[PDB]
């Protein structure tokens, strides 16, 4: 079976730069040009470039002025992709694709001058079935977990993507359910900041 | 760019119906080597993009029989003899002749029909939690609506506010098919103290009147 290993997600201040690397198994990695194609947060591809691993020439789609170069180390069956000044339209997915057959994983890049920030998390009860809500603001980075009273609300369920703005996350759940009598908790972590916190959601007064 | 004109952009349909992709290069594929490199990806919600055809109409290894492209020049069709649960996706055509660049179409959503179903709208102003720090949020929830396409506005006493709003979409539901939507309308305790009335306003198929859900700060 043909592999492409990626590495893990990448957070970046602007101006900054970006190493990812694919570590290919399984076909021959100077037998087929790898290539790169990043997934914006609109989620059109586009084609960064293209190198043949056994004579190290390369192809570039100009619209990255020269900021991107891709490189290999026959040794270890490793490409890598190196990415130059970055702003935030360099905020996607990046993939390498061998022979533009197979695919890896994707690695994320956020480009966002947030150092580590645990998020708030707001309790939403409604105006004076129910709909109750649960806000997560201002974190950095991702990922977040929410669950309602443990996992055990899990129907009627909707938790929305995280949204980057202003250099921080918000992302939003709502659980439709009875309540007030049964309590009902949104329960919250967010790994990076070693946050884990419960909201009960309570009538407003 | 070769331009790659991929059309529908979204096409909804039912689980067994046949499905029919284009895809209209900028100029001919065919390269001098006599292959002419298009090739069609499915991406699978939350996943890597993987091959199914490549140059027009080879079937990588492991699609089934019911994908099949053709086409030449400038002129290209997937189709989808019966489209099954696994086939839900976006699907994009691609071309390799000529590199720099290669390119791609702007993708295809291949989506579940089903009945229209009106949003539900709920409204929340700030918690008492927020506010005690300065920040005021309103959230807005339009959940289990069909078919996607809905408006969504904030109105603060009759006026639209643009300014402070994020929005964030759900795909759709692999159980019901229906679309939720969260728009977040973020304000400073002191701007949301000088207004009264926060509305949430929608409109969509469902409704010849807009879906409204309001609260006045005071109670
Ligand atoms: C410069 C040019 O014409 N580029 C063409 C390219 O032409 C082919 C040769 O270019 C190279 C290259 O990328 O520079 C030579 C590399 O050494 C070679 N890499 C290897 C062997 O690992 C590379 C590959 O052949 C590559 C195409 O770029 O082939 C594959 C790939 O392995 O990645 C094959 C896959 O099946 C294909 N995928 C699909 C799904 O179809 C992919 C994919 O299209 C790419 O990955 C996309 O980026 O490509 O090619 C070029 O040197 C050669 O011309 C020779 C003449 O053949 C020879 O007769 C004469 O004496 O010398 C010439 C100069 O050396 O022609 C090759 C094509 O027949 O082809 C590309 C096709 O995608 C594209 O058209 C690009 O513009
Ligand atoms: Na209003």
């Amino acid at each position: 079976e043909v592999q492409l290993l990626q590495s893990g997600p990448e957070l970046e201040k602007p101006g900054a730069s970006v190493m990812i690397s694919c570590k290919a198994s399984g076909s021959s990695f100077t037998g087929y040009n790898m290539n790169w194609v990043r997934q914006n947060i609109g989620k059109s591809l586009e084609w960064i470039g293209a190198i043949d691993p056994y004579y190290g020439g390369t192809s570039y789609n100009q619209k990255f002025k020269g900021r991107a170069t891709l490189t290999v180390d026959k040794s270890s069956s490793t490409a890598y992709m190196h990415l130059k000044s970055l702003t935030s339209e360099d905020s996607a997915v990046y993939y390498c694709v061998s022979g533009m057959e197979y695919w890896g994983q994707g690695t994320s890049v956020t480009v966002s001058s947030a150092k580590t920030t645990a998020p708030s998390v707001y309790p939403l009860a409604p105006v004076c079935s129910v709909t109750l809500g649960c806000l997560v603001k201002g974190y950095f980075p991702e990922p977040v977990t929410l669950t309602w009273n443990s996992g055990s609300l899990s129907s009627g369920v909707h938790t929305f993507p995280a949204v980057l703005q202003s250099d921080l996350y918000t992302l939003s759940s709502s659980v439709t359910v009875t309540w007030p009598s049964q309590s009902i908790t949104c329960n919250v972590a967010h790994p990076a900041s070693s946050t884990k916190v419960d909201k009960k959601i309570e009538p407003r007064g | 760019d070769v331009v790659m004109t991929q059309t529908p952009l979204s096409l909804p349909v039912s689980l067994g119906d046949q499905a029919s992709i284009s895809c209209r290069s900028s100029q001919s594929l065919v390269h001098r080597n006599g292959n002419t490199y298009l090739h069609w990806y499915l991406q699978k919600p939350g996943q890597s993009p993987k091959l199914l055809i490549h140059k027009v109409s080879n079937r990588f290894s492991g699609v089934p029989d019911r994908f099949s492209g053709s086409g030449s020049g400038t002129d290209f069709t997937l189709k989808i003899s019966r489209v099954e649960a696994e086939d839900l996706g976006v699907y994009f055509c691609s071309q390799s002749t000529h590199v720099p660049p290669l390119t791609f179409g702007a993708g295809t959503k291949l989506e579940l029909k089903r009945a229209d179903a009106a949003p539900t709208v709920s409204i929340f102003p700030p918690s008492s939690e927020q506010l005690t720090s300065g920040g005021a949020s309103v959230v807005c929830f339009l959940n289990n609506f069909y078919p996607k396409d809905i408006n969504v506005k904030w109105k603060i006493d009759g006026s639209e506010r643009q300014n402070g709003v994020l929005n964030s979409w759900t795909d759709q539901d692999s159980k019901d098919s229906t679309y939720s939507m969260s728009s977040t309308l973020t304000l400073t305790k002191d701007e949301y103290e000088r207004h009264n009335s926060y509305t949430c306003e929608a409109t969509h198929k469902t409704s010849t009147s807009p879906i409204v859900k309001s609260f006045n700060r005071n109670e």
